[PDB]
């Protein structure tokens, strides 16, 4: 009940601006530690009289000044009380300054601090990244503040609604460049006390959130180009990468996308530059720091002669995402983390507008269906999901905050925005967003502000809806989950229900809306689009959905809506007949829909599993990427459930039969793999065809991949494998080979120069079928001299994905949990195979044994795994025999 | 004879004005009547100015700019 023991800051004090000086030491001290020293002044206003200053501070040591950890000064004639004492409160990560009196309402004060912290290799706060230039160790000082690590570099009121201006100074080796949010204010100058250091001050920032600050000291090089909106774009990377041209594509796309977003939203980018910088060590994909956007090398750099088309798509989409955040996140910021989707869902959606602009021939917007909608529907069909906008009172600790950086906030956000754009039209949507951005520039918002401005746009355009924007979208935003819409085509009746993968699951979160939605329903009849419909009730009837004779209907054209669709068995049969007769008559996206929906309905016991399997029969003559990907993704569950059981043989025989003609088609069309298709989707289709043929035992594929890998081994410096095929060729060649292939791939990894190639080799190495090799590799994943810490868990996940690595890794996690924790995706990946009572009991015993240690940002994930495991136990029991029989009868 | 190298070495810009420049017209003090390799995307040529054709001098006379481009996108005058 003490303010310093509560996780949210008091409302008594509010900052205006800060100055911060930071000085990193890029060589170890006597203790072997890399450190930084700094100072700060915060100017703040007292809103309510208080005798305590509560400010965030994490892993900082303070140098005493005038007898205390800080110095308190007046502003404008104020006379602050004397300081009684300070304390560091570790649980809430606060510096608490207890005063001998009360502050005065509506007066300003300044607080000065001098401090030191570790420049740790922990990828959080102010940290160090390392690379090699030849034989020379290079150490870089860099930052990652989101969500709650700005406090780890200097004391600050570290909440996104505590906006302030920042005056940054970096003290750095005279030979190294200092970068921050703004451009340098004048030239760097030698430090007077020691001319081996230069002092670089930066211009004052805009009013902004603490989580967007960035401080980087390095000797990176860069390329640069002024964008057509006058913004300076720079691409920064290790000197060898810049000289090799690996930043050129980012320079090609960054400025044009930025100008596109500024025009599209009628809202200028206000800063003089937008730096893009690629770090050798970085936890997430990137971070949208205002003026200094950081990236993994694998999300920013690109080599046209060795990087894949998938790598290029990742680069352009990640750049588009980070640039989208300049509007949705930086200029306008969430009031609190509970509304995180307002940043990430928009960025997750708007990235497609930007990337499609940069690469208009790729048709990326379509991929939103697979990569976002169906990605998130998996977890959002669980009882342990969470609403798009969680109640603010539930999100308090850093762990709860970092838990929300999940599939809901990113992908459901994007899906719901896709749906909103579809039923409003994108033009009306962006008009309303422009109004939102103009009104709330440099301020903070909640979801209701968005609804109000979208309603203003709807009214301006005279769009007619069944009710207000607020009442429609609250259904999609304030309660979890999504509906399945069930159509009875005999009568044209529709109904909706909350879609749950397990009917037996225990939904404990109440909804004031009773898990009923207002649903925009599009539809086609025999390939012709029908009038749009609004489903407002639990059930309704409309002749739009009644059929007679040979007619079929489909709902959710191009899957613009965030819902699943079921039909009566007769309509399903008509659809299957259409797929056999002429599958091109159904839009490709709706074919993906038919497959994914049918498989999920089967999991939920709403359709027979044989119906979903029958929906895959036509794939033997499907050449499009998207329906195959939807099938393979759905069948991934079958693989996880059955790849340690008698069903796997028959399953592989079936996939082999279904994929062989496509494989032969690509073999011919590619001139025996000499070329790749022009169209991106066809390139992805080719890669999936190869991966499927090899994974399921097509002898021509095994021969092709082993031959190509051997040819590379015979000419290591002349890689003959097209980048698009390298991931699958490496994995299957390692699986087909032995110690010699593995050691070759490992040596290629250690000496690698491009991070894309390293990533592919590192994933491929987990495909060894030899347990001893997997164990040795597991031992390598934990040594930062061998595998960068940023990649440790990813590599462990690759190992757990190998059927032979499942038990190895699960046992490792049980044996090493304490060490792992004290030194989320891993739990999800390691547990998804679980389908036995034994494994469930192991998971529960693991929970019991580690309840005190806790699971941090993986807590929810453990609950979800338990739910899935229980469902998996039941699903296998119900389906294992029937599925075996189906595969047996269909694999011939 | 002309030679130049792209800026690099740390903190420098690879696609900006070249670091090293050497425009040496032999027999100059106004004289009267390519060394740089393909270092990346960098190329260079001579361009016309006020004179119609494609007494010479590097100093001002009471001209022809030497252009150096990067990927045919960023151009720089010497
Ligand atoms: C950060 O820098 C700005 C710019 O100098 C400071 O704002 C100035 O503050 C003084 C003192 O009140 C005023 O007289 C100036 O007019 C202000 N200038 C501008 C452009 O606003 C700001 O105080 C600095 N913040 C800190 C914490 O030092
Ligand atoms: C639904 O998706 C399909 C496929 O993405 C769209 O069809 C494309 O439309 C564009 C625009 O005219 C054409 O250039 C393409 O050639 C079409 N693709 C095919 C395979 O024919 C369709 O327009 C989308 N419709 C809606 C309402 O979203
Ligand atoms: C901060 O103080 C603690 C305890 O005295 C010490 O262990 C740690 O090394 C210090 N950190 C720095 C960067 O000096
Ligand atoms: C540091 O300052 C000195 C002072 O002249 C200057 O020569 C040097 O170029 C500066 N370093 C950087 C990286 O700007
Ligand atoms: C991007 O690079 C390509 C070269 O492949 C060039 O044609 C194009 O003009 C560049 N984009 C811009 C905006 O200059
Ligand atoms: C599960 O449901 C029962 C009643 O159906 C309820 O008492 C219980 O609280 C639910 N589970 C949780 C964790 O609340
Ligand atoms: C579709 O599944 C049904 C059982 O649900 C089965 O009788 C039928 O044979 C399957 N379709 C084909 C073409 O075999
Ligand atoms: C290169 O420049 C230097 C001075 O910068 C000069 O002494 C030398 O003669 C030049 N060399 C050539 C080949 O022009
Ligand atoms: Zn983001």
């Amino acid at each position: 009940s003490k303010a310093w023991n509560r996780y949210r800051l008091p409302n008594t004090l509010k900052p205006d601006s800060y100055r911060v000086t930071l000085r990193p030491y890029l060589t170890p001290n006597d203790r072997g530690l890399y450190v930084f020293k700094g100072s700060s002044t915060v100017r703040f206003t007292c809103k309510e009289a208080t005798d305590v200053i509560i400010i965030h501070s994490k892993k900082l040591n303070y140098t005493l000044s005038q007898g205390h950890r800080v110095v308190l000064r007046g502003v404008g004639g104020s006379q602050p009380p004397d300081i009684d004492k300070t304390e560091l409160v570790e649980p809430t990560e606060y510096l608490v300054v207890h005063l001998k009196g009360s502050l005065v309402k509506d007066s300003q004060y300044e607080m000065d601090s001098e401090f030191e912290g570790e420049l740790a290799d922990d990828l959080a706060g102010f940290y160090r990244s390392e690379y090699m230039e030849g034989n020379v160790r290079k150490v870089v000082a860099t930052t990652q503040m989101q969500a709650a690590d700005a406090r780890k570099s200097f004391p600050c009121f570290d909440e996104p609604a505590m906006k302030a201006e920042f005056n940054i100074t970096l003290i750095h080796p005279k030979d190294l460049t200092a970068l921050s949010n703004m451009l340098p204010k004048g030239p760097s100058t030698p430090l007077p006390e020691d001319p081996n250091w230069n002092v670089t001050e930066f211009h004052t920032t805009p009013k902004m959130s603490t989580y967007l600050l960035a401080f980087i000291v390095s000797e990176f090089d860069y390329v640069e180009k002024q964008a057509s909106n006058g913004v300076l774009i720079r691409i920064w990377a290790r000197p060898s990468a810049i000289a090799a041209g690996h930043g050129d594509y980012a320079l090609n796309v960054t400025g044009p996308i930025l100008n596109f977003f500024a025009g599209h939203y009628d809202t200028p980018y206000p800063l003089p530059k937008s730096d893009q910088i690629g770090l050798p060590d970085f936890n997430a994909g990137a971070m949208e720091n205002w003026g200094l956007v950081t990236y993994r090398e694998n999300s920013l750099l690109f080599d046209p002669l060795s990087s894949s088309s998938s790598n290029k798509e990742r680069v352009v989409t990640v750049i588009a995402h980070e640039l989208a955040h300049q509007w949705f996140g930086n200029l306008v910021t969430i009031e609190w983390w509970n509304d995180l989707w307002l940043n990430e869902g928009f960025a997750s959606y708007v990235e497609y507008l930007g990337a499609d602009y940069a690469e208009p021939t790729w048709n990326l917007k379509d991929l939103m269906v697979l990569n976002d909608v169906y990605r998130v529907m998996a977890v959002d069909a669980l009882a342990s999901s969470h609403p798009l906008s969680t109640p603010a009172s539930e999100i308090n600790t850093p762990a709860q905050i970092s838990e929300l950086f999940d599939a809901i906030s990113y992908s459901k956000g994007a899906s719901v925005l896709r749906m909103l754009s579809s039923f409003l039209s994108e033009d009306v949507f962006k008009q309303g967003l422009a109004s939102y951005l103009h009104t709330f520039a440099y301020q903070n918002t909640i979801y209701l502000n968005l609804w109000d401005h979208l309603q203003e746009a709807v009214n301006n355009r005279s769009i007619q809806l069944p009710t207000t924007v607020r009442d429609i979208m609250n259904r999609w935003t304030l309660q979890m989950g999504f509906p399945v819409i069930t159509v009875d085509t005999s009568t044209g009746t529709l109904s909706q229900e909350h879609f749950l993968l397990d009917p037996d699951s225990n939904v404990t979160r109440p909804s004031e809306f009773n898990y009923v939605w207002i649903v925009p329903i599009t539809s086609i009849r025999d390939g012709r689009q029908q009038q749009d419909y609004w489903l407002i009730d639990v059930r309704a009837q409309n002749d739009l959905f009644s059929t007679s004779g040979n007619e079929w209907v489909l709902l959710n054209l191009n899957v613009t809506g965030y819902y699943r669709v079921n039909y009566d068995e007769e309509n399903w049969r008509k659809i299957q007949t259409q797929l056999q007769r002429d599958h091109s008559a159904i839009p490709v996206i709706n074919r993906a829909q038919i497959i994914n929906d049918a498989f999920n309905l089967a999991s939920a016991h709403k359709v027979p599993v044989t119906l979903a399997l029958n929906n895959t029969l036509f794939l033997i003559e499907e050449r499009q990427y998207m329906p195959w990907e939807a099938a393979l993704s759905s069948l991934s569950y079958f693989k996880l459930m059955f790849d340690r059981s008698e069903v796997y043989g028959p399953m592989k025989n079936y996939l082999k039969k279904q994929v062989t003609p496509l494989f032969i088609h690509f073999r011919n069309n590619t001139n025996n793999w000499r070329e790749i298709p022009e169209n991106l989707m066809d390139q992805y289709s080719e890669v999936n065809a190869i991966s499927t043929a090899c994974s399921n035992g097509v002898p021509e594929c095994e021969e092709m991949v082993s031959g190509l890998f051997k040819q590379w081994m015979e000419n290591p410096n002349n890689n003959p494998i097209h980048p698009n095929l390298r991931s699958t060729v490496y994995c299957n060649a390692i699986a087909q080979g032995g110690e010699e292939e593995w050691d070759f791939a490992w040596e290629q990894f250690r000496n690698a120069t491009l991070v894309n190639e390293a990533d592919k080799l590192r994933a491929a190495l987990a495909c060894s079928k030899e347990l001893w090799i997997l164990n040795r590799y597991l031992s390598y994943t934990l040594n930062p001299d061998l595998i960068r810490k940023q990649d440790a868990t990813s590599t462990i996940i690759s190992i757990t994905n190998n059927v032979i690595g499942q038990g190895l890794v699960w046992d490792f996690v049980q044996s090493n949990w304490k060490k792992l924790f004290n030194d989320s995706n891993l739990i999800q990946a390691v547990t998804r195979r679980f389908s036995t009572e034994y494994e469930l009991q192991q998971l529960e015993q693991f929970k019991k044994d580690n309840e005190e240690t806790g699971f941090g940002s993986g807590t929810r994930a453990l609950e979800q795994a338990l739910e899935k495991t229980k469902a998996n136990i039941k699903w296998v029991k119900e389906n294992k025999e029937v599925v075996l029989q189906w595969f047996t009868e269909n694999s011939k | 004879y002309v030679d130049f190298k792209p800026q690099s070495g740390g903190g420098k810009c690879f696609n900006c004005y070249p670091a090293g420049v050497n425009i040496t017209l032999a027999n100059f003090n106004p004289l009267c009547v390519a060394v740089y390799a393909n270092v990346g995307r960098w190329s260079a040529s001579i361009n016309t100015g006020n004179c119609p054709f494609s007494c010479f001098s590097l100093k001002d006379i009471p001209a022809m700019p030497i252009v150096a481009n990067w990927a045919y996108s960023k151009y720089y005058t010497i």
